[PDB]
RNA sequence: CUGAUG
RNA sequence: UACACAACCAUGCAAGAAGAGACAAGUCGUAACAAGGUAAGCAUACUGGAAAGUGUGCUUGGAUUACC
RNA sequence: UAACUAAGCUGUAAAAAGCCCUAGUUAAAAUAAAAUAACCCACGAAAGUGACUCUAAUAAUCCUGACACACGAUAGCUAGGACCCAAACUGGGAUUAGAUACCCCACUAUGCCUAGCCCUAAACCCAAAUAGUUACAUAACAAAACUAUUCGCCAGAGUA
């Protein structure tokens, strides 16, 4: 996976979250992205009350959207989902599995700083 | 010790900035006066060159713009 | 100027077997349109190269150097014609203009042959710096082209007196 | 290996055909992320519960 | 809270 | 023979304008040197008889007394 | 900006002035700025930068080197736009013999965005760049003393 799309759509039934998916998944296909994977975090609670398309959101359903897309079309993808109403807020950001977990060597023993002062007799 | 030398040009640059408030627009008089003599002595040395080369009046096509009278 | 397209398989995807049995589905993410603009530079300073240079091994060469700051000054380029208020990458194109013209001349200090076909394949009008660096002010303006007018209006009265004598010596000459 | 394993990942790929088979694929197999851990270094999942 | 000069 | 021919400068004077300096003593305030009694200073802008005051950034050529 | 409650709210060592279209709670756009993380010291040539995400990208197979070129915080100017909040100036209320100041309230330019200028700082880390040494060696303090090639400066102070 290259990006990731995080989908917090509006709390719904299930035949228009399927609808809502559906249509959010091909207009990805349609602006030149094949979709890897889609996982549902399932309906939890909002930390904070979203307002978004004049409506106060209180609870939303969150989606994972792994896929590879270029360069070209992630400012397209987020115009056509900032205008939709039943998303409450996306993000379109770098899949967290593309940086390599780099080795953690640990806490390395850092000595106290000498040579700060000169030796002059106080 | 430093800060002596420190207000003694702080009080020099505040006499300065008094005197030219007071006198502004006398030393406007005198810039305009100073620049109308630039241009009279730049047109003088352009005149020169010709009627030293040769040529008795100017070349054709030559205006002799000014460059010091530009207004802001 | 350089097209790449899409497909074009990029190098880190494009000397091992196997690359065109796969399907369109895994072509098209392997090649250059899925990638970044590195990707894109990369392929670009592949291509010239190959069919700049003799030697593509030799990298530490100034002819490869010079391509190799070709290609990010022209990627400069490119970024400065959407970002004009840029000003760190326009130091850095400045910059790069300046050392790409140091190895220039060193190049043609060194070889004349290799650098003639350099400026001939890359464009790179070679000048040469002119000596006495000052600021062109409106004053020496205005008196260089006074002085050039004057030099030529000179030499064109000059040449119609000169004129004028030839004929008057060529009718006294007959009767 | 690269080409290799990214030739497996597309057999799993979503297209115009598997849309809806993996639109109510993921609305029934929802998935979680949350793992806690401790002072000595272990890891636990609040999916034992 | 404020209190100038030699 | 046909043209510019005191314009350009230098030297003195000039009705006058402004500044700097020294020159025992004045008038009006206390600006800084001590957290100089509002901590200073730099760039800049405004204001005030005056030293100066204030606003925006910047340095300590000041401390915050050091298991407090 | 609307709804309930009260005649009070803000304000200093103490008050006065100001507001009583005020004050508290519940909701609420637009603009400005970006708690803790930071006991971190990274990025960038410097000024500068730490609310989130995306695209581009951070020169030199790497010496020094201008009056040439290109940048250069805040503050200032021009045109258009924005204005919660703070505030040059200004108008009031305190204190003082006086206070056109420090204290309190209101308010403007301005701080905010685009385009174009101005190119200034205690632009200080007051310690120039390039590769090194711990040899001789404490004017004082401060950040210990120094090498080889350089660039730019330094001739008492005020006048400046
Ligand atoms: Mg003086
Ligand atoms: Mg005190
Ligand atoms: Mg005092
Ligand atoms: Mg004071
Ligand atoms: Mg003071
Ligand atoms: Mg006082
Ligand atoms: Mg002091
Ligand atoms: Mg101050
Ligand atoms: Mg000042
Ligand atoms: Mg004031
Ligand atoms: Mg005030
Ligand atoms: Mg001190
Ligand atoms: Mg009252
Ligand atoms: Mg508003
Ligand atoms: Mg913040
Ligand atoms: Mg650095
Ligand atoms: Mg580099
Ligand atoms: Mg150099
Ligand atoms: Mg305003
Ligand atoms: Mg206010
Ligand atoms: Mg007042
Ligand atoms: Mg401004
Ligand atoms: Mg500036
Ligand atoms: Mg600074
Ligand atoms: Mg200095
Ligand atoms: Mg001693
Ligand atoms: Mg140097
Ligand atoms: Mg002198």
């Amino acid at each position: 996976p290259r990006y990731e799309l995080a989908l917090i759509l509006k709390a719904m039934q299930r035949p228009e979250t399927a609808a809502a998916l559906k249509r959010t998944l091909e207009a990805l296909m349609d602006r030149g992205a094949v979709v890897r994977n889609l996982e549902n975090l399932g309906e939890r609670m909002l930390p904070y009350k979203i307002s978004a398309h004049n409506q106060r959101h209180s609870r939303g359903g969150y989606f994972l959207v792994d896929f590879y897309a270029p360069a070209t079309t992630v400012e397209s993808m987020m115009e056509h989902l900032s205008r939709d109403i039943d998303v409450i807020r996306p993000n379109i950001v770098k899949h967290p599995l593309t940086q390599e977990v780099k080795e953690c060597e640990g806490i390395v023993p850092v000595p106290l700083e000498e040579k700060l002062y000169s030796t002059k007799k106080r | 010790k430093n800060i002596l030398k420190i207000r003694r040009r702080k009080m020099n640059h505040h006499k300065y900035r008094k005197l030219v408030k007071r006198t502004r627009f006398l030393r406007r008089k005198v810039r305009e006066g100073r620049l109308r003599q630039k241009q009279v002595k730049f047109e003088r040395d352009l005149k020169r060159i010709w009627q030293k080369a040769g040529l008795k009046e100017a070349p054709a096509g030559w205006q002799t713009p000014k460059i010091y009278l530009k207004n802001q | 100027q350089d097209d790449p397209p899409p497909s074009m398989l990029l190098l880190d995807y494009q000397n091992v077997p196997g690359i065109h049995k796969v399907d369109d589905v895994v072509k098209r993410l392997l090649s250059l349109e899925m990638a970044n603009q590195k990707e894109k530079l990369k392929i670009k300073k592949m291509q010239l190269m190959n069919k700049v240079l003799e030697n593509p091994e030799d990298t530490s060469s100034l002819e490869a150097r010079i391509v190799a700051l070709t290609v990010k000054i022209r990627n400069y380029e490119e970024h400065m014609q959407k970002h004009r208020k840029d000003k760190a990458h326009k130091r850095f194109l400045l910059m790069s203009i300046d050392q790409r013209k140091k190895m220039l001349k060193n190049l043609r200090e060194t070889n004349y042959a290799v650098f003639e076909k350099i400026c001939k394949e890359l464009g790179i009008e070679y000048t040469f710096p002119p000596p006495y660096h000052r600021k062109a002010h409106r004053r020496w303006v205005t008196k260089k082209a006074l002085c050039t007018q004057v030099f030529r209006e000179v030499q064109k009265l000059k040449k119609q007196k000169r004129a004028l004598r030839a004929a008057a010596v060529a009718a006294h000459k007959q009767g | 290996q690269e080409v290799l394993q990214l030739q497996e990942e597309a057999k799993t790929f979503i297209t115009r055909e598997n849309l809806e088979a993996r639109v109510e694929e993921a609305l029934d197999s929802p998935k979680s992320y949350n793992w806690a851990i401790t002072r000595e270094g272990l890891v636990v999942r609040p999916q034992q519960k």
